[PDB]
């Protein structure tokens, strides 16, 4: 996988040359905002099983056909398998919050996902939407200011948002 | 009967890498450590994950999980409880047919994935005529998988990421689900929303 | 490409578990590494001709019969001296990637691995690498962290030659 | 007694050697041979060097001074005896060696530990040698005029327990009991304080295997609880014991001694994964039913 | 155990290579969160008592019928209130471990692993304990660093039962 | 494993009570002495190819039996696995410098080594003076005041140089 | 799926052997049982909105805060006692399943697997399913073999949530 | 897989309700002649070796381009091969008979097997007159009256010949 600063290192090797000032300077930039990284991944982490639960409950509200007998969500093995779906692209979007890149979301967790979804019936519209419901609990846990030295987050905000609607489109 | 003779194909696994441990470098989850209750957790967890991708509990194999911690079992002794268990013959075995059963065989046993449509159609036959604990234990007493992962080591996706590249080949849980086409079909999805 | 960030990913990965309290010590830690990895970085590559050209003139002082008989694995001529001060440039660039990244990754696959064949096939001396290495080393004009880390980098690419 | 296994084990050289009595009026030869008799088994098989010999130990038995109790006494409280055995050796290992030299056999239970630690601990190194040679057992076996032997075959007052930790004591007749592959460490410590027992591996020459030991940790443990439920469709278990694993290389290969739990459907394959592995068969016990 | 040591340690004896700079790193983020999780310990520990008997007072508050119903799994009677301060300090003790530690590794090794087959057959509901942590999160009154890994080791828990 | 943290938990949790101010105090003693315990664990790091290749040479120059024909060391490829042993046992007494613990040193390096020896005839007698010459090279590579922040790392050379002698005398 | 049919087959089949003796006495007992278990079934089903209407009453009335304190999991609201009067008709018609194809099987493929998951994610006592399910054993109103053979599946269910 | 009970069972639970009356008095009499069916799956597995053997040797003798030099069933390994497909495909039609149900049939033999005789060369055509002369000689096993208290069989004879037929059809 590559993280922030291995992204720039990527494509400086591939263009065989050192890193430019500017570069450094941007990477700098990127460790002086490494602190709300950490605490908008730890409070995402610490609010995983809220966020999945709740994300899962309103998508099985607006699609009561998922849960219906017959759906996709109906008998218990398949809605566990659904909310373990859930947690793992949480998981995986917390992973490149943390590294900065989206590379490992994509390798382990999104590259394939949609033939994976499309051989199992699993329909991908609707884990978008599960995970666009993932998408708002979580901006909203990493942007509530109680218990936190106050400051702008929307950078880092901005970057999960990205993150979550990648993996959306990646499963749709 | 012998085997049918199917010819290999160019992977990553038939040739060698020079390979550096990082970060892509699977984990090597082995008793030969001696592990703690909780290191064992984790190697518990990774069988649970080559084998059947994950576990819930229904699936989980509490007899089985005290042997290996006891050493009553090795490893590879462990990951044949795992496909012989009704999680993997009830998912893996069941939901597919034999040829997308022998994959789901090689790409979690071996860590790799079949060569061609001929080695799957040879070693479907196994299956009919030796048993299913028959394909197992040539799986898990095959060269390829005793020099690769042993007694003591879980199995592992073998070379997936070559290095440099951002992303290797598709893992085998998000290549190969339990089931495919005809088990979705046989179940009726997909399902129309909304 | 081994760091922090990516292998306390891989761990949490290899658990199938969430970023605990661990992976953000492990983040932390690299915080704190980062601002001196840069610096060393931009101080290496101002610095990278001179550099360079001084680690070449050093390996060839050390070893004089490289300018002196012929072969395609000798720099007795002009492409040999190219080659040679390209390959030294290439380890010096890697290891200011490896100081940008916070970890061996950047030396791990794009110089260490494989190199022993480079070596044998080219019947390249890994000694004439390991003496510009060392001149690197001795003549960076780093201190403190970066200093530290930048010869951690130099040192394991000393290792693996030797 | 054991006819078919002792030239296997290094029981066969002590199957025609009849103990050695010092009978009253005896010759010469008689009391070289109590000598020879007493260097050898109190002292384990060590070589005994001119300078190291207990000359006036050896002159008073030749003269009838002592008995040879007395004299195997005299051996096992002298300085070269401390030398050889107690000074550099865990007392539990002194415990060991003791019943081998002085009784010719293995402890039987951790009692014997606890007697034996205690009364060094409170009276000395002397006192336990005491103890070992005024012992009962010593009377009846031995008495005062016979040198002290090895006591392989089944006796009244045995345990089978004893019979299984004299191979883990004694290593072959061309072995000195300090040029053991355990070397130093006690033999017995775990086995006596768990109550265990452990397969019997045969000395160097006679045994491939010869040269099995369990690790600290990490052992697969006798029996195979759990039956033939984790090996599928199996009818029999067995334990196997192997030793010199070397072909993988490490890391494939981490240690080099490894019991494996195997069904009798997989034996063959076991044998043939052995050979391949370069490894060696030290026992096979079976494990089920 | 899962800390930041054993899991660089675990990490580079997988790869089966020497220790790097990433493992260096690691280690000094443990080393910046470590005083700070051992006052967090400290404070933790010395108003323990206090702190868990106010959970459970909070626990017996938000579910009334615990204290007035018959049945083993209920504190209607001082037995069942005695096991549930019990438990609660049991939670204390081995998150201040954690706070120790610098990881997960003490809730792993000594509550997370089976604490589902326990609330399962003894039929408690894993609510109650979900209760004790938040008003332990509430009412333990750490800040700055301590303050954030307590919190992430009684989350971590709270994620755990639900 | 255990590092030096966990070992105090571990001892705790058995007794069932929460750490002593005592037992705080003296981890916030180690944590005191970690950028020491880091910089001992770098500098054994940096050289160990020098400590292995030395200690390797010095130890073939006492002990010239193991190279002649038919010597333990002798043939290439169990020269390279000598070389390769006193490598593997050099970086685990730096793992347990780095988690200020021997529990990674006993059970993942030392566990069943003199067993492994002796049934494969290598003489663990040599193999604990080769490591014992890899102690004296590597202690005064800790010790080393050029290029350093000057302080006392006695405790922490003590701490490796108990580390090498359990593994000489696990070998032995 | 566990029926005494697909078994035989399927164990026959995981051995490759064609079908002996044993399986046809397995069909034997199944021939024995089916016609009570089809009965069972048909009674179940006759009063299956009484059994499912009295089972949720009755885990109201052990568990009053259940229809009391407001939350997603509870049922104080109309919503809440929908979703466990559904709750209580997928056990009774997995019931009636298990009892018309002999075995526990339709429990485990579509109640069992996951039911834990299920009921931590969603914060819902099994002991109210347990509660239900016990009522159904208690008004069920069966004799004979069909009363052991759903009452061994009730109690199936019981033992997989308890 | 499914039996006469589980497939049933199946389609009320993607349905979502009870059994209905008429079902569940259709599978009271199908436990009705299970009996029969029983009698029908002894009848064909003590008969399996004489029915493959003369289906194959009436085959090979009206295609004798089959066991020609350079057809399909010459060589040993082929012929054997051909021997031990029909083996099997009377043994899952008889697994079929046995749970009511052709599911297994379908699942385990019929899935994949058209391709894979296409991918081998093997003549699905003949490998469907084969089967159907297992067919005609299964049948006519079933129907045998000696030794068996008499009855209509007719049901588990079409049953069973659609089983055939369709294990004809997967390959033809
Ligand atoms: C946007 C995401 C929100 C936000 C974040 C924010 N955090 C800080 C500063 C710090 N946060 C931490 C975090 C931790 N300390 C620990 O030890 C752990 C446990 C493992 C964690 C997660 C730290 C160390 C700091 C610095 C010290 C401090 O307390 O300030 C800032 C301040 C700027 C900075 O980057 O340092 C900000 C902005 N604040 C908001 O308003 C958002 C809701
Ligand atoms: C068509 C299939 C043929 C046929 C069948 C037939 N059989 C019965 C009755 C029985 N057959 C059995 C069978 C077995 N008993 C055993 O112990 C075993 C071996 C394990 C077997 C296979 C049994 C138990 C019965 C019931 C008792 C009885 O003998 O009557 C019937 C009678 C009706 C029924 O459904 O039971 C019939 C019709 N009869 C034919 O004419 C066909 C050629
Ligand atoms: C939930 C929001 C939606 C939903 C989910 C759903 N998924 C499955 C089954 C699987 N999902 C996966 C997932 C992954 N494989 C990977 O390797 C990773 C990335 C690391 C992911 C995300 C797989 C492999 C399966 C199949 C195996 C298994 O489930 O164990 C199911 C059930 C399908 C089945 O019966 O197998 C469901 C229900 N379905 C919905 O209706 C929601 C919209
Ligand atoms: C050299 C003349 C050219 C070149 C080569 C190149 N190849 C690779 C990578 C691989 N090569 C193979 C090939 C095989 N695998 C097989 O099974 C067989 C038969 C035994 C062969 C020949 C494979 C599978 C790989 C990938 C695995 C691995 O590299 O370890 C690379 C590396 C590509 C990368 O991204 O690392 C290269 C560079 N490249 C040139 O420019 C030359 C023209
Ligand atoms: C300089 C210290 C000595 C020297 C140099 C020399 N090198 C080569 C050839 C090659 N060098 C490399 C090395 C690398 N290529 C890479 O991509 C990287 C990693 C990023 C490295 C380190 C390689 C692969 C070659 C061979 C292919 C090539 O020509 O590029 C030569 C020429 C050898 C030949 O046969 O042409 C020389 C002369 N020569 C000296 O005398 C110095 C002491
Ligand atoms: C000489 C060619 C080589 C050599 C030899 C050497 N051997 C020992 C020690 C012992 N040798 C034996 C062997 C026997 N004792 C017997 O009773 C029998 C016949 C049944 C045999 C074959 C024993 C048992 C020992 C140990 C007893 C003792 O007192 O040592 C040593 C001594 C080792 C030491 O003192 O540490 C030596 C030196 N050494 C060489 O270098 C030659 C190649
Ligand atoms: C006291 C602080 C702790 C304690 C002690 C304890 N030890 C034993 C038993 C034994 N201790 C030994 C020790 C030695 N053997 C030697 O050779 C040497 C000196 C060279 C030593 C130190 C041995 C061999 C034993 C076994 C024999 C015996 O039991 O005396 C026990 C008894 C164990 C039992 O169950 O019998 C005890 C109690 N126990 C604690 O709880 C303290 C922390
Ligand atoms: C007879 C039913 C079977 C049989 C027996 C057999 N046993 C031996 C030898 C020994 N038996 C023992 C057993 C014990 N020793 C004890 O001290 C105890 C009680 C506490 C027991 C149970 C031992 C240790 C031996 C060897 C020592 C000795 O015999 O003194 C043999 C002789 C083997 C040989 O000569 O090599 C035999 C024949 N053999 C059969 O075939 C029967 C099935
Ligand atoms: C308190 C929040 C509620 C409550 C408590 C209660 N608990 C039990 C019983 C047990 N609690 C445990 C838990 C643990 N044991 C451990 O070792 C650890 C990990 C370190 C934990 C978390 C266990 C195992 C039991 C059962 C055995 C035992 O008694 O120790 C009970 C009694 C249950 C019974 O007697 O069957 C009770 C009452 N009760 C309430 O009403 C509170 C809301
Ligand atoms: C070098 C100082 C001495 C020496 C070494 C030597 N070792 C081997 C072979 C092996 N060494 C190991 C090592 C380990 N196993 C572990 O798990 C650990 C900890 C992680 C270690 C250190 C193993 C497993 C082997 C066997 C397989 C392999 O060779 O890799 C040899 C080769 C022995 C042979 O003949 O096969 C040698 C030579 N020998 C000396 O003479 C030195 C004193
Ligand atoms: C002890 C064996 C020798 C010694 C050690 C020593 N070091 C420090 C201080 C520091 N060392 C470091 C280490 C690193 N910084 C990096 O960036 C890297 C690479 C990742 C490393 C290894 C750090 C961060 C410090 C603190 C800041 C500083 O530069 O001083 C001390 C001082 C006290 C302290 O513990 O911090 C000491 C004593 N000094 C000797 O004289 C010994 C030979
Ligand atoms: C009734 C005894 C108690 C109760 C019920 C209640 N249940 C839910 C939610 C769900 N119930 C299930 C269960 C199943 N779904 C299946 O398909 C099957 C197997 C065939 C089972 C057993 C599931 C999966 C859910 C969640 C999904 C859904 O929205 O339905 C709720 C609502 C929980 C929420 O957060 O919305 C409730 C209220 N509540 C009580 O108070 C009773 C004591
Ligand atoms: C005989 C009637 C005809 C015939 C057959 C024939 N088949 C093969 C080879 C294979 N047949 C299979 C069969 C199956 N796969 C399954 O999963 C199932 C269900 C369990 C079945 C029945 C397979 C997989 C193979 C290939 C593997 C193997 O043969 O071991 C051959 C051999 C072809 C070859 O060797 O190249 C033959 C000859 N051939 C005829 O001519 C008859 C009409």
């Amino acid at each position: 996988m590559f993280d922030v600063f291995t992204r720039v290192v990527s494509q400086a090797d591939a263009r065989g040359e050192y890193l430019s000032g500017s570069q450094l300077d941007a990477l700098s930039a990127t460790v002086a905002e490494g602190n709300k990284r950490i605490d908008s991944v730890n409070r995402i982490t610490g609010n995983a099983s809220a966020i999945v639960s709740n994300a899962a409950r309103a998508l099985f509200a607006e699609q009561p056909q998922l849960i219906q007998p017959g759906g996709n969500a109906y008998t218990s093995r398949r809605m566990a398998a659904c909310l373990r779906d859930m947690e793992i692209i949480l998981r995986y979007v917390t992973y490149a919050t943390f590294t900065g890149d989206a590379s490992v979301l994509e390798d382990r967790c999104l590259n394939g996902l949609r033939e994976t979804y499309v051989a199992l019936g699993v329909p991908g519209a609707s884990v978008a939407a599960g995970v666009q419901k993932m998408k708002e609990a979580a901006l909203d846990i990493v942007n509530d200011p109680n218990g936190i030295t106050r400051g702008d987050c929307s950078a880092i905000v901005a970057e999960i948002a990205g993150y979550f609607d990648r993996a959306a489109a990646a499963v749709a | 009967l012998p085997l049918l003779n199917y010819a290999p194909k160019s992977q990553n696994v038939r040739v060698e890498g020079y390979e550096i441990g990082s970060e892509e470098k699977p984990v090597v989850f082995t008793t030969e450590n001696i592990l703690s209750s909780s290191d064992m957790d984790n190697l518990i967890e990774a069988a649970y994950r080559q084998i059947f991708f994950h576990a819930f509990k229904w699936d989980r194999e509490k007899v089985l999980e005290s042997q290996l911690r006891n050493g009553q079992i090795t490893v590879r002794d462990f990951v044949r409880g795992l496909l012989l268990s009704n999680t993997f013959r009830n998912s893996f075995y069941e939901k597919n047919s034999n040829y997308r059963f022998v994959e789901h065989c090689v790409q979690k046993i071996l860590g790799r994935d079949v060569y061609s449509e001929r080695e799957k159609i040879a070693w479907s036959i196994v299956v009919a005529t030796k048993g299913y604990q028959g394909l197992i234990d040539d799986l898990l007493n095959s060269d390829e998988y005793l020099n690769n992962f042993g007694y003591d080591t879980v199995p592992y996706q073998r070379r997936r990421n070559l290095p440099g590249r951002e992303a290797g080949e598709l893992p085998f849980n998000i290549k190969s689900p339990r089931y495919d086409a005809y088990h979705r079909r046989q179940l009726g999805f997909p399902q129309i929303v909304w | 490409m081994k760091t922090p960030l990516t292998e306390a990913v891989s761990t949490a990965d290899s658990q199938g578990r969430f970023l605990s309290s661990t992976e953000l010590q492990i983040a932390f830690g690299r915080l704190r590494q980062a601002n001196a990895g840069l610096q060393a970085a931009k101080a290496l590559t101002d610095n990278a001709q001179s550099l360079v050209n001084g680690a070449a003139q050093a390996v060839y002082n050390k070893f004089p019969y490289t300018t002196q008989t012929q072969g395609n694995n000798f720099a007795a001529d002009q492409r040999g001296k190219d080659k040679c001060a390209r390959d030294i440039g290439y380890y010096l660039r890697i290891v200011t990637y490896c100081l940008v990244a916070g970890g061996t990754g950047p030396l791990d696959e794009y110089l260490i691995a494989g190199i022993d064949e480079i070596n044998r096939t080219f019947d390249l001396s890994p000694s004439w690498y390991v003496e510009a290495l060392k001149y690197i080393k001795a003549n960076h004009g780093l201190s403190g962290d970066a200093r530290d880390e930048a010869n951690s980098y130099l040192d394991y690419a000393i290792n693996a030659l030797s | 007694a054991i006819t078919t296994a002792a030239s296997r084990l290094g029981v066969a050289p002590y199957n025609e050697s009849r103990p050695v009595e010092l009978r009253p009026d005896f010759s010469l030869d008689d009391a070289k041979m109590v000598i020879r008799a007493v260097y050898r088994q109190v002292l384990g098989n060590d070589y005994i060097m001119d300078s190291e010999r207990l000359k006036g130990a050896e002159s008073l038995l030749t003269n009838g001074s002592i008995s040879v109790r007395e004299f195997v006494r005299t051996v096992a409280k002298s300085e070269l005896y401390k030398k050889k055995f107690l000074y550099n050796n865990f007392q539990t290992r002194v415990i060991e060696l003791n019943y081998k030299h002085l009784l010719g056999r293995a402890p039987f239970s951790e009692d014997e530990v606890i007697f034996h630690l205690d009364l060094y601990e409170n009276q000395g190194f002397d006192a336990d040698i005491d103890s070992y040679i005024d012992s009962v057992e010593y009377q009846e076996n031995f008495g005062e005029n016979i040198v002290p032997y090895y006591r392989f075959n089944n006796q009244v007052g045995d345990r089978t327990v004893g019979f299984t930790r004299m191979f883990r004591l004694y290593r072959g007749y061309a072995n000195s009991d300090r040029s053991q592959l355990e070397r130093s460490s006690s033999r017995l410590a775990t086995e006596l304080g768990q109550n265990t027992v452990s397969a019997i591996v045969g000395p160097s020459g006679s045994n491939a295997g010869w040269a099995y030991r369990p690790s600290r940790a990490g052992n697969t443990p006798a029996k195979a609880l759990g039956g033939t439920v984790p090996f599928g469709q199996a009818s029999k278990l067995f334990r196997v014991e192997i030793t010199a694993i070397s072909a993988p290389g490490y890391p494939k290969v981490r240690r080099s001694n490894k019991a494996v739990i195997v069904p009798f459907e997989q034996l063959n394959q076991t044998l043939q994964q052995i050979n391949r592995l370069g490894g060696k068969v030290a026992s096979i016990t079976p494990a089920s039913l």
